[PDB]
């Protein structure tokens, strides 16, 4: 037999150089559109459209996960759990328009990559080759993970994403970017001050800010500091948990260990679900724009 | 009769955990691993309202008492060669009254 | 400056009859003691443990596996993977007293043997000589596999155990027995209906059952049918791969061939790792209850 294998097909005729200009395409908007949510930016939103379209895989019968770009579906772009994300769609859409050779899977998790190494994060490594699938193959919702759980909710959600202790923790240290929206998730606050700059500040506020119980407007409970901070009842559990904050304080310390086991992460999860044939070219590292004179 | 007659509420608490599994009691209760149970004190085993047996259920031809009942209950893979219950069989005695009384009401 | 060797012993005066008493004092345990597991009976916890103490082997350095009967000691037997045994030991630890002068690992093993052929699966080959071994020999937890994996990491997993694709599949048959409980694996629910008899059920299930990957109440994912089987991911595994899967369909088809495989892999399994002498006896094939009248 064989279940259903989503094999890599680059894109005809497409290299390197091709992508590097829709990295560019989508660098540069990130810097002309400055002015979204409260001057935040698009970087977060970017990031994590990327991690949703990703983090809807399966292992155990590897469906999901960001190869055929289903997000583009009614019934996906309607998740519940992907409220707010309609910006970062509209962000890439006139993109498309520039680029239509590329596919949504493609352009999705590329938007993810830029967004981090625009933001100063590491460089995260990108492979092309996902193919745009029939709307059938879209997931019904409920593959995202709920922010009102504990740690052993945490751990095990990731395991279906073959993801381990150090790359649980290592991922959910994106939450340096952007904010928690009341209209969106039913929590408000951002997790730290340097939210559209990539670095290690996630795990310094957990460890380093008091956090008090309390419920949001939306009468969910959240931590809350009194230097404005939140957390979610997921990330405060990575302090809960022992072997979850062993590896929490690891990356308080150590920013460029959490630099790249956060790029070894982010691409495993940008590639979940997909097969790379053998031929398949090495993967591609990204210019930013200042590495070009922008 | 000699067979000794048991509570039916502990036959409930067997027939629950070690033949339903297999088995329903009730009228027109589905078929499962085993057939339907539903007048089993009435005629014959095999054959039933519907179900495929094998080779040796339906040749015998037994009409299901209260001991004989008893006796297969205690080791199926013998009284007869070639059933398909795989049922490690009810040896404490006081196991084997108390379900048959229970099945005894519970198949009319 | 020394090669790792567990070389049998024979218990000091022990021959067939001296084991047999041990099988039957085991064996009738087994038949009175009914209640247990809501009427499985202790038959399946004692195979498990039987593989559990086994399955810790590693050919690369010879380590693990039933000689050394560390199973008794506190690491192993607070091995997270390990849930649930304790009530085998319990079952056990008054057999020991009655016979002490059987070494642990012998006991361990015996049991495992008595249960398969009491629950009237194949004649097991069972040989002496394990040796008890101090507490430093016992292994690390992590050895023995986790249900959360797919075809290649069940194939992987075992040739350690020097086991290939015929010796994996049958051993798998003997999920015929019991059930996951949630409270010790993360996993509930039983494989099949017959659960305390030793068919080939589990091949037949996964062929002819309607399964459905599902959630569990401890957030973990399983293959659920109508009926109420379940499968852990491991299991339904052995369909998904196809070389696996033609040797499930040969066992759902002939229980003898399948009979005669698993005797020689559970024989197999218990005693890897143990140099047998050339003065060592050959293996003993015990009678069953039903065979000695009762
Ligand atoms: C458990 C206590 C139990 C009882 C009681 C029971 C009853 C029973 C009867 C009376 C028959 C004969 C039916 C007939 O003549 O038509 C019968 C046969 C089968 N059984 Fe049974 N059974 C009990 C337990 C179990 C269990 C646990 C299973 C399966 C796991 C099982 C299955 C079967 C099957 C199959 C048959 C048909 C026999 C054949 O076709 O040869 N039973 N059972
Ligand atoms: C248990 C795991 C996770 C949970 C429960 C979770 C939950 C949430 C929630 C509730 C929000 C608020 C959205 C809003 O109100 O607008 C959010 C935002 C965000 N998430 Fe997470 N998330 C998880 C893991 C991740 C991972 C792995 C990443 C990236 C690798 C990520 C990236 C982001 C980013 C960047 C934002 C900010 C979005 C914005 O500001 O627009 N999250 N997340
Ligand atoms: C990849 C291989 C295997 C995996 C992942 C695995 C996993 C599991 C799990 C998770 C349970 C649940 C225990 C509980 O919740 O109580 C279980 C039970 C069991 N295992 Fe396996 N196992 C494997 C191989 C084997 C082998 C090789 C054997 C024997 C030869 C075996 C025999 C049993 C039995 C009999 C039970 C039932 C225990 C009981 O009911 O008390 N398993 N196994």
């Amino acid at each position: 037999t064989t279940p259903l294998v989503h094999v890599a097909s680059v894109e005809k005729g497409r290299s390197y150089e091709d992508f590097q200009k829709v990295y560019n395409a989508i660098a540069l908007k990130l810097r002309e559109d400055d002015e979204y949510d409260n001057y935040i930016g698009y970087g977060p939103v970017l990031v994590r459209l990327a991690w949703h379209i990703s983090g809807t895989w399966d292992k155990h019968d590897n469906t999901g996960g960001s190869y055929g770009g289903t997000y583009r579906f009614k019934k996906e772009f309607n998740d519940p759990s992907n409220a707010g994300l309609q910006n970062g769609f509209k962000f890439l859409e006139p993109i498309h328009k520039e680029f239509p050779w590329i596919s949504s899977g493609d352009l999705f998790s590329l938007g993810g990559v830029t967004a981090v190494q625009e933001m100063q994060g590491p460089k995260i490594p990108w492979r092309c080759g996902r193919v745009d699938t029939p709307e059938d193959t879209t997931p019904d919702n409920g593959r995202l993970p709920d922010a009102d759980k504990d740690a052993g909710y945490v751990r095990t959600f990731f395991q279906r994403l073959n993801m381990n202790d150090r790359e649980v923790v290592a991922l959910m240290g994106a939450h340096a970017l952007g904010k928690t929206h009341l209209k969106n998730s039913g929590y408000e606050g951002p997790w730290g001050a340097a939210n559209n700059v990539f670095t290690n500040e996630f795990y310094l506020n957990l460890l380093n800010e008091d956090w008090k119980l309390e419920k949001n407007d939306a009468n969910n409970e959240q931590w809350d500091s009194k230097s404005g901070y939140m957390m979610l009842p997921t990330d405060y559990s990575l302090i809960q948990d022992p072997k979850y904050l062993s590896i929490v304080k690891e990356y308080a310390n150590d920013q460029d260990k959490f630099f790249k086991d956060f790029s070894k992460a982010f691409e495993k999860l940008l590639e979940n679900g997909i097969t790379f044939p053998k031929d398949a070219p090495s993967p591609f590292i990204f210019k930013t724009l200042e590495e070009q004179g922008l | 009769t000699e067979f000794k007659a048991g509570s039916a509420k502990k036959g409930a608490t067997l027939f629950k955990t070690r033949c339903l599994q297999c088995h329903t009691v009730e009228k027109g209760g589905p078929h499962k691993v085993g057939p339907n149970l539903h007048g089993i004190f009435g005629r014959h085993s095999g054959q039933a309202e519907g179900y495929s047996k094998t080779d040796a259920n339906i040749k015998k031809n037994v009409l299901w008492d209260e001991n004989n009942m008893s006796e297969y209950l205690t080791n199926p893979k013998k009284y007869i060669p070639g059933t398909k219950m795989a049922f490690g069989g009810l040896k404490k005695e006081k196991d084997r009254n108390d379900l048959i009384t229970y099945l005894k009401k519970a198949s009319e």
